[PDB]
């Protein structure tokens, strides 16, 4: 029911079989005397088909965009012709007669702008589809007549349970593409064109492994997705090649504003990711480095690590943030309010208030190679921790949590400090 | 006397209707000795037509219209053509004869007062076909009732669907 | 890492390739309790299109022209239309979905260097089609591998038949 997605565009395939109520879709019924048989054809004598659109947004919601949008989502080729046919037929047995009726079909898309907890825009389109046919016994003619009221306008599925879901593209940020395949090192400029707004960067690795990606700074917060099915098809050493993919699956980061933040995932060779940094706002030049981590930072492997710099010397802080779903990760580096005595300590619970995690405290360490993950406790069980650990003032820390149980769209993690 | 509030309703009794005299039209095949008959159609715009039966107070488009809003709606359908078809094999004695009858829904629409019915408008709109076969030996006579439908009826069982027309 | 003589080849992988999140697109029919369903296509000028991946060095144009000259020419071919249908019968207790999905041949277009396979530019162009059948109750859960195919695949097993790009 939390239903975590990292804010943006999503088009949904909520089923086939879909008919609407009244038999407004009915085709006909005919009837089957005992020892025919009896078929209801579709042949697409004339291609041309009704598909059924309602949004929340003309404006926004479009039914050429959202038609795109199946396009991007599922690369749909046809919207209102198919040459595509069906026909359904029946043998009646010798005994009784028997008779079958037809319906047309739709496939239901459901086009979402998922904003930051709730659905702020929905579109719901109804692919025209092959059919649906009912066999039952035929019924006595004599059989009673009720006087019987007709329903709501609406829809029935006919057709299995089904909900899978797409993220895809916004069509209205752009894409910038790296030519060259990341190896060790790599340094980004945000190009003049992107005019501080948000956009996505395409790219690819070489040898496949766990890169650091960050901004300027750890700021802005960025997010990285991975390309469906990329990566098979064309490849070029050395170089990405566009594959033609719009569908996204989003691996990790923050929506957040002014969060500080990096990213640690893992990237493989035959696939194609695309990164979203979000609007910029400040005029000053900012640029996203990937670094290819060989070192301990391996253990954050899909995490975004949250940077909390600003510690009270004691007091209470927290720190809300996207929650990941059951079984991934959120990261967070602090480093301790005091000055490094290396005797001196201050007293450290870290608690979670919604949802469960198993929490990994590490000490930092951090060489002209890279950071060093010195093992601190393991197995911390976060949700509402009695628990408490005294750390060395002015040392650096980083807590890896895995979410076990999801109670909640935002994880808030406390770090109360006592002396 | 139907049990109702005063005013106007529109009706959908079944698909599978058809119409008085309107049997062998089309023409039907005979066929002997356990090979198989097939017969079968289509749907331009002459299967397409549907019949109107109005009264004062219920004109064609009065009908059309408010029938179109609540149910399947026809003039837009009937434009993309759909097929059917019956396979109907022969005993090894004796031959058979099959013929093909025009299938429709029956709309109406209806005055109520006093939870009576004083007025109705009838449409039907086209559905599907439905074929009759039966045995002969030649000079075996035939019962008129096969060959004639003396009134129009259902040969599925009726309903009675309704929403009330607006105001 | 694969055992030829540098330069470029043409190559062909089976028949029966089918696309990334591309199950569903043309629709599916849902039939129940032991009747039949018949899903089929044709073929004008869309089924007939044909997907291309080109790289630097393997231009569509380049591509086209090189498969056609050893295999199967395409553009010629698919000028005539060409059927293909399935037909499915549901079992008596539950019932049934089926829906379509377009195969296509795999072809593609290689630099080799050092035993290595350097650049690999591909072509899909459409073959027949396939259905996929599943019997369901209403809220039985569907595993999500059935509706959506998530990388390209082969639907019988691949190939691998090659010449040498000459000079």
């Amino acid at each position: 029911r939390v239903l975590p997605y990292s804010n943006g565009l999503y088009v949904i395939n909520k089923g086939d079989g879909y008919i609407r109520t009244n038999d407004k879709d009915l085709i006909g019924t005919l009837l089957i005397e005992a020892g025919s048989s009896g078929s209801i054809i579709q042949p697409r004598l004339r291609n041309t088909t009704r598909p059924l659109f309602t949004t929340s947004n003309d404006a926004k919601f479009s039914q050429q965009y959202t038609e795109e949008r199946l396009k991007d989502a599922f690369n749909v080729q046809l919207f209102n012709t198919s040459t595509s046919l069906f026909k359904f037929v029946e043998e009646a047995p010798s005994n009784k007669n028997i008779c079958i009726k037809a319906y047309n079909t739709y496939e239901k898309y459901e086009l979402i702008d998922y904003q930051n907890g709730s659905i702020v825009n929905k579109a719901e389109y109804y692919l025209p589809s092959l059919g649906y046919c009912e066999v039952t016994n035929a019924p006595s003619p004599e059989s009673e007549v009720v006087k019987t009221q007709v329903a709501e306008d609406g829809f029935i599925q006919n057709g299995p349970e089904e909900e899978i879901v797409v993220g895809v593209i916004d069509p209205s940020e752009n894409i910038q593409e790296i030519n060259t395949a990341i190896s060790d090192n790599y340094t980004y400029n945000i190009p003049g064109i992107v005019n501080n707004n948000p956009f996505y960067i395409l790219f690819t690795v070489n040898t496949t492994g766990i890169y650091k990606i960050n901004a300027q700074n750890n700021l802005p917060s960025l997010k990285i997705y991975e390309a469906i099915g990329s990566g098979n098809r064309n490849f070029q050493s050395g170089n990405l090649c566009d594959d033609d993919i719009k569908a996204i699956n989003y691996i990790t980061g923050f929506d957040s504003p002014n969060a500080k933040s990096y990213l640690v995932v893992l990237l493989n060779k035959d696939k194609n990711y695309y990164i979203r940094v979000p609007q910029t706002s400040s005029n000053i030049e900012n640029q996203i480095k990937f670094k290819r981590e060989e070192g301990d930072l391996r253990n954050l492997m899909n995490s975004s690590v949250n940077i909390i710099d600003n510690l009270n010397s004691t007091g209470a802080h927290y720190y809300t943030r996207q929650s990941p779903d059951v079984h991934d990760y959120i990261s967070y580096e602090f480093t301790i309010p005091g000055n490094f005595n290396n005797k001196d300590t201050s007293n450290i619970r870290l608690y979670t208030s919604y949802n469960q995690g198993i929490g990994t405290l590490f000490r930092v360490t951090e060489t002209i190679d890279g950071y060093n993950l010195i093992n601190i406790q393991q197995n911390l069980n976060l949700l509402n921790s009695t628990k408490s650990i005294r750390l060395l003032n002015g040392a650096i820390y980083i807590l890896k949590v895995e979410v076990t149980e999801l109670n909640n769209y935002n994880i808030k993690l406390h770090i109360d400090i006592t002396n | 006397t139907i049990d109702l509030a005063d005013g106007n309703y529109v009706v959908s009794r079944g698909d599978g209707w058809i119409l008085s005299r309107q049997n062998q039209i089309l023409g039907g095949s005979v066929i002997s000795n356990g090979s198989t008959g097939i017969v079968g159609d289509l749907r331009v715009n002459d299967n397409a037509i549907p019949y109107y039966y109005p009264t004062p107070s219920f004109n064609e488009e009065y009908i059309k219209n408010n029938i179109q809003t609540v149910f399947a709606n026809f003039t837009e359908a009937n434009q993309i053509p759909i097929g059917f078809e019956f396979s109907k094999t022969a005993p090894s004695n004796k031959n058979l004869y099959m013929y093909l009858q025009y299938t429709y829904i029956r709309y109406e629409i209806i005055k109520v007062l006093q939870h009576e019915i004083i007025e109705r408008a009838v449409l039907y709109v086209p559905s599907l076909g439905y074929v009759k076969s039966i045995e002969f030996n030649p000079g075996e006579k035939i019962n008129k009732d096969f060959y004639f439908l003396t009134n129009d009826k259902c040969i599925l069982n009726e309903q009675f669907l309704y929403k009330k027309i607006l105001e």
